[PDB]
């Protein structure tokens, strides 16, 4: 696979397992994982821009 | 023997731990962590830690030799 | 001035095998060897030892043989392989100790000034006795008394460092007297903690039997030093009375309503969780 | 006339000399000898171990001092017991156990002089918790290249004691040397004197730790046990059909309903009974 990491046995260097989840360092605030902060109706007066 | 098991699980963590940072979680009880020695690793993790503290990122404690999450 | 000695468990251990080395020709019933040490503070430390040829005669009990030349060279070996360690004294066994120990000690105080000796007990190993250690001082005896030697005692203990508990914990593997105890473990500590109470007391029983009956000459020091013990035990009173039920009840309340009730309700929760899951698999078999 | 699945007996007094002397010189790969008796064909015992003075070379044939050899042997003849040397050992701190290239040459020297001359490798800094990384080995010939190396035979205790570990078979296992099993010449009167003398307390068995911290600790548990009881209220009055075998498994957390429950009830029970029972006995015994 592209950018595929594998689990490598540290003695003899044999492929232990295909590792999933290709490299994503510092993606923390990316994909926020909690949305509900304000709703669609509580804006008011900006209908054309919406 | 059940009390021998809980003791030996308990005294694997009171040690001079090294500190790396949690990187990614594959599945149940195994994950990717990168040390602050460099040289990113892939080790087993415990059954003690509630898994909701490993969000993408946390400084974590690691054994020297077995290198597992502690 | 010695606070206490620290017995590393290789030394006793290395006495018992050497008693077993001569045991195939065993007719001596005592083993004398050299006790290496590491003097740090008023507390003493022992971590190594070896043995030396020694003999003793029952007749006249004053013809005895420490070997100086064997003590010179083999200590020169252990100094060469480890310059941390030096001599601190010597050991023997056979708890009814021979009175020759004045002569053994006063010889090898020219190797260590504050020399010290430890008695191990290879065969008596049952009730309450790990080891015993003495210290050598010499007063005259007392104010208006003749001269004497009078070995004095310093308390002892068995020590523990890392990479010998590793050797200990790998060698027990059977019952181990497991970590922090249960109800049964604490009660046995009260049992054989009390089985030695009368055991020390049956010894002090027999002493003032055989000294007050009229056999051996009385010490005076031990008599009044025993006297204040009897005028120090507490008695029962009203102040002991109302206080004891003030805090026995306070210990009791924690047991009664907080431990017995809540453990019952948890087991009562396991009733309904079982009986629901029992019959709902029963009525839904077919 | 060839090797089997043998057995190595080490004494209890040997093992403490091993990993104390290894822990003493933890950076610098300490060295010592191994003194026992070849008792038959395929068992061996060792009773005694003495160390060696350390040279600038390290673990090799040159660190074996022949004048320290015969003088140390001489003064063990008249005191204790004289016996034959049966091998040697050294310490490998940074890794578990395998014979190095300098380790394999000094093994050739002793196996040419002696019968088999079993080596021992001890890692002191890995052997910490409750297990010891000690292993013993023996050099195998190249003449049996057309035959079965490790010439083992009629027994079923080869698959025990270790499978050949991956960190050790990457080195000369199993085509330069073979492993050999270790159990302990363990006996009574040494077992009980090490049990009863390292962990014992006589007059401590009826002490009190009296009440200023004991009854204080009776507050120290009940308070969060109150709040944890309110958390126990929460899950039980919840009781919804959210597929309750799935609802119980998706919230395992070493948490409230039974795990963080009566465990505290046990500790409150054991502390107070042993306190109050020892209190009533001291009134009984002392007048
Ligand atoms: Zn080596």
């Amino acid at each position: 696979t592209p950018n595929c990491r594998v689990a490598l046995r540290n003695d003899s260097y044999t492929l232990h397992k295909i590792l999933p989840n290709k490299v994503d360092p510092l993606v923390s605030l990316m994909m926020v994982e909690k949305v509900p902060d304000s709703t669609y109706e509580m804006i008011g007066g900006l209908d054309k821009q919406i | 023997e059940f009390l021998h098991a809980q003791e030996e699980v308990k005294r694997i963590q009171s040690i001079p731990l090294v500190i790396g940072q949690f990187l990614e979680a594959v599945d149940q009880n195994t994950a990717i962590v990168g040390s602050t020695t460099g040289s990113n690793y892939y080790v087993r993790i415990l059954s003690t830690i509630d898994r909701e503290l490993l969000k993408p990122n946390a400084s974590v404690a690691l054994h020297k030799h077995s290198n597992a999450l502690v | 001035a010695v606070q206490k000695v620290v017995v590393h468990p290789l030394v006793l251990l290395s006495v018992v095998d050497h008693f077993n080395r001569i045991g195939k020709v065993g007719n001596q019933k005592r083993v004398v060897g050299v006790l290496l040490g590491s003097w740090q503070k008023k507390v003493l430390d022992v971590s190594n030892s070896f043995a030396v040829p020694f003999d003793e005669d029952d007749k006249d009990d004053s013809v005895w043989f420490l070997d100086h030349d064997y003590l010179e060279n083999m200590y020169g070996m252990f100094k060469k392989v480890n310059a941390r360690e030096r001599i601190v004294g010597w050991y023997h066994t056979g708890p009814k100790l021979h009175k020759n120990d004045i002569a053994i000690n006063e010889l090898m105080k020219r190797y260590c000034p504050n020399s010290v000796l430890v008695i191990i007990d290879v065969k008596p190993k049952d009730l309450g006795l790990p080891t015993e250690a003495y210290i050598s001082v010499e007063e005259v005896h007392d104010d208006g008394t003749p001269t004497s030697k009078t070995f004095e005692h310093v308390t002892s203990e068995i020590g523990a460092e890392e990479a010998e508990e590793v050797g200990v914990e790998h060698l027990l593997r059977d019952i181990k007297d497991t970590t922090v105890g249960t109800l049964s473990q604490r009660i046995t500590n009260q049992v054989h903690g009390l089985k030695g109470l009368n055991s020390k007391l049956l010894d002090i029983r027999s002493y003032l039997e055989k000294v007050a009956t009229g056999k051996l000459p009385i010490n005076h020091q031990i008599i009044y030093q025993l006297q204040d013990v009897f005028n120090l035990l507490p008695d029962v009173s009203l102040q002991e009375f109302v206080k004891a039920f003030y805090l026995k009840t306070n210990d009791q309340m924690v047991v009664v309503y907080l431990a017995s009730l809540i453990r019952s309700v948890v087991a009562l929760h396991n009733l309904i969780n079982n009986k629901i899951a029992n019959r709902d698999a029963e009525k839904k078999e077919g | 006339a060839v090797d089997t699945a043998e057995q190595v007996y080490i004494s209890s007094l040997a093992l403490l000399k091993m990993l104390k002397h290894g822990r003493a010189g933890v950076p610098m790969e300490v060295m010592g000898l191994m003194l026992g008796e070849f008792v038959d064909d395929y068992t061996v015992r060792v009773i005694d171990v003495f160390a060696m003075p350390q040279s600038g070379t390290g673990v090799s044939v040159e660190a074996v001092d022949p004048v320290f050899q015969a003088k140390m042997l001489d003064m063990l003849k008249q005191t204790g017991r004289p016996e034959m040397v049966v091998g040697w050992y050294h310490s490998h701190p940074g890794f578990g156990c395998w014979l190095s290239g300098v380790d394999i040459n000094t093994q050739q020297s002793f196996e040419a002089l002696s019968e088999r001359a079993v080596a021992v490798v001890v890692d002191p800094i890995q052997s910490v918790k409750g297990k010891v990384v000690i292993d013993a080995f023996r050099l195998i010939n190249a003449n049996m290249m057309v035959l079965g190396h490790e010439p083992r035979q009629t027994t079923s205790n080869l698959g025990h004691l270790n499978k050949p570990s991956i960190q050790a078979l990457i080195h000369g296992l199993n085509r330069h040397y073979y492993s050999i099993t270790i159990n302990y010449r363990k006996n009574e009167l040494e077992q009980k004197m090490l049990l009863n003398l390292h962990k014992k307390s006589w007059m401590e068995g009826l002490t009190l730790q009296d009440y200023s911290e004991h009854c204080k600790h009776n507050e120290s548990v009940v308070k969060e046990m109150l709040e944890l009881a309110k958390n126990y209220n929460k899950a039980v009055e919840e009781e919804d059909k959210m597929t309750p075998e799935q609802l119980a498994i998706k919230n395992v957390g070493k948490q409230d309903p039974k795990r963080h429950l009566e465990e505290h009830v046990d500790v409150l029970m054991t502390s107070n009974i042993v306190q109050c029972l020892a209190a009533m006995l001291d009134t009984v015994v002392f007048k």
